[PDB]
């Protein structure tokens, strides 16, 4: 499984559910579906109100993009941005799942308030290489990885792709 | 098997692979070149050797597909998941599937087929993901400034050597 992880804004705008939750207990694998699930205690919901959430589902193995929880602290709150499939919350290795406290304050303001402003019109476009091609004015080119930033890159941790006017989105501060 | 729980590995040094379908993103010769270079990456470090089949069922079935394609794990369109593979074993096990909603390239402009294929073939040989960001078995795609100096990391070497020698 090879992933191009999404910008936190893209994760918020493409995920049906965005929640804070604590992972409780080990995962249970079912080979009939090919999926495991982790029991979770949801503490806060930012998206996906129509689904009211006790379990999160993901592929059974690493190689098909299964999410494997590495944290041992049961009290640790995690932001989960996932997809609703058959009323079940699904995540993968690519999915934006991160410790809530490990996020920057700008990222927390994004999930709580700001990211939804850029969902309707803007698009974070991932740049695999330089020169990078910009496909429209509503695209913001994400260059964190080419600067070796990854998850901690400046654009993912402090900037949102927000509209300045109809037909034009640019990177903008979140504070 | 003599050890239990079992080692995710092929119980044979010589394996077969077949490129069943192709992506329109590239010439078919470029698809094959990327695949056999991805297999060479593991061949020069291990006793494994690979033979290409053109019909029938091979150990490692390489397929391009979009979204739903007959397994439990549908693709997610452009972005995110670029490909997945299966641990060694019969049937779908050992196969590698590549999301064609990505655009595959010979160079590092778009999504380099060789880089992803070498990772997924690692999974097909029995390797798990690495925590080392420099390792090929790192799950997140890392485009390189030039494929000229692509190196297999020591973590990848040791993992594949502990499996096959
Ligand atoms: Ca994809
Ligand atoms: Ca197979
Ligand atoms: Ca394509
Ligand atoms: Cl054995
Ligand atoms: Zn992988
Ligand atoms: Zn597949």
């Amino acid at each position: 499984c090879t992933c191009v992880p999404p910008h936190p804004q893209t994760a918020f705008c493409n995920s049906d559910l965005v929640i804070r939750a604590k992972f409780v207990g080990t995962p249970e694998v079912n080979q009939t579906t090919g999926y495991q699930r982790y029991e979770i205690k949801m503490t806060k919901m930012y998206k996906g109100f129509q689904a009211l959430i006790r379990f999160v589902y993901t592929p059974a193995s690493y190689s098909v993009c299964g999410y494997f929880h590495r944290s041992h602290n049961r009290s640790e709150e995690f932001l989960i941005a996932g997809k609703l499939q058959d009323g079940l919350l699904h995540i993968t290795t690519c999915s934006f799942v991160a410790p809530w406290n490990s996020l920057s304050l700008a990222q927390r303001r994004g999930f709580t308030k700001t990211y939804t402003v850029g969902c309707e019109e803007c698009t974070v476009f991932p740049c695999n290489s330089i020169p990078c091609k910009l496909q429209s004015g509503t695209h913001c080119l994400w260059t964190d990885q080419l600067l070796q930033g990854l998850e901690k890159g400046f654009q993912s941790r402090h900037l949102a792709c927000l509209p300045r006017e109809p037909g034009l989105c640019t990177w903008q501060s979140l504070r | 098997f003599r050890t239990f729980p079992g080692i995710p590995k092929w119980r044979k040094t010589h394996l077969t692979y077949r490129i069943v379908n192709y992506t329109p993103d590239l010439p078919k010769d470029a698809v094959d070149s990327a695949v056999e270079k991805a297999l060479k990456v593991w061949e020069e470090v291990t006793p494994l050797t690979f033979s290409r089949l053109y019909e029938g069922e091979a150990d490692i079935m390489i397929s391009f597909a979009v979204r739903e394609h007959g397994d439990f794990y549908p693709f997610d369109g452009p972005g995110n998941v670029l490909a997945h593979a299966y641990a060694p074993g019969p049937g779908i096990n050992g196969d590698a599937h590549f999301d064609d909603d990505e655009q595959w390239t010979k160079d590092t402009t778009g999504t380099n087929l060789f880089l992803v294929a070498a990772h997924e073939i690692g999974h097909s040989l029995g390797l798990f993901h690495s925590a080392n960001t420099e390792a090929l078995m790192y799950p997140l795609y890392h485009s390189l400034t030039d494929l000229t100096r692509f190196r297999l990391s020591q973590d990848d070497i040791n993992g594949i050597q502990s499996l096959y020698g």
